[PDB]
């Protein structure tokens, strides 16, 4: 777990060199490594981010549109951070990880 | 928007300059520095230093002339390197 918005892994470009000195939604996420069992996140807005990924299937639930989804993943993130369908928003802090 | 965040001068002589940037908090797989005369058509010289340090010393310098100090910052992961923006500084000896 950990929680604090993830930080598992890294990558992503340094997970956007630790969210670029923050704002907009914040974001995230992580995985990658020798598998990790997927992942992604990202976020970012106003100056920069993106990303994606999740996915998911097999019994493992999972999400990233795909009409809503779950199973884990913090709850697909708290309700995409309380809306935020197919990302562009939502979100709502996370970071730190190392800043 | 860069990796490393900040590069300064720290020291100068007439023909070397030690110069420092901030380390990123996180893992720099190795740093390279190169530095060339702002002119342009003047061979671009490179060298390499530990994902560990800060600073870096560049000497051989041609007194007087303004030259380009550029470092580059590697990110290693899932078995793929690769590079972020760099940072750079026009410096005259
Ligand atoms: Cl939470």
């Amino acid at each position: 777990x950990x929680x604090x918005x993830x930080x598992g892994x890294x990558x992503x470009x340094x997970x956007x060199x630790x969210x670029x000195x923050g704002x907009x939604g914040x974001x995230x996420x992580x995985x990658x490594x020798x598998x990790x069992g997927x992942x992604x996140x990202x976020x970012x807005x106003x100056g920069x981010x993106x990303x994606x990924x999740x996915x998911x299937x097999x019994x493992g639930x999972x999400x990233x549109x795909x009409x809503x989804x779950x199973x884990x993943x913090x709850x697909x993130x708290x309700x995409x951070x309380x809306x935020x369908x197919g990302x562009x928003x939502x979100x709502x802090x996370x970071x730190x990880x190392x800043x | 928007s860069s990796v490393p965040t900040k590069l300064e001068v720290v020291a100068a002589t007439p023909t070397s300059l030690l110069i420092s940037w901030d380390a990123p908090a996180v893992t720099v797989d190795h740093y390279v520095i190169t530095y060339g005369e702002t002119g342009g058509n003047s061979p671009v010289q490179e060298f390499t230093v530990p994902g560990s340090k800060s600073t870096a010393t560049i000497s051989g310098l041609k007194p007087g002339v303004d030259y380009t100090i550029t470092v580059y910052a590697s990110d290693y992961y899932d078995g793929e390197i690769s590079w972020y923006s760099p940072i750079s500084i026009n410096y005259r000896t």
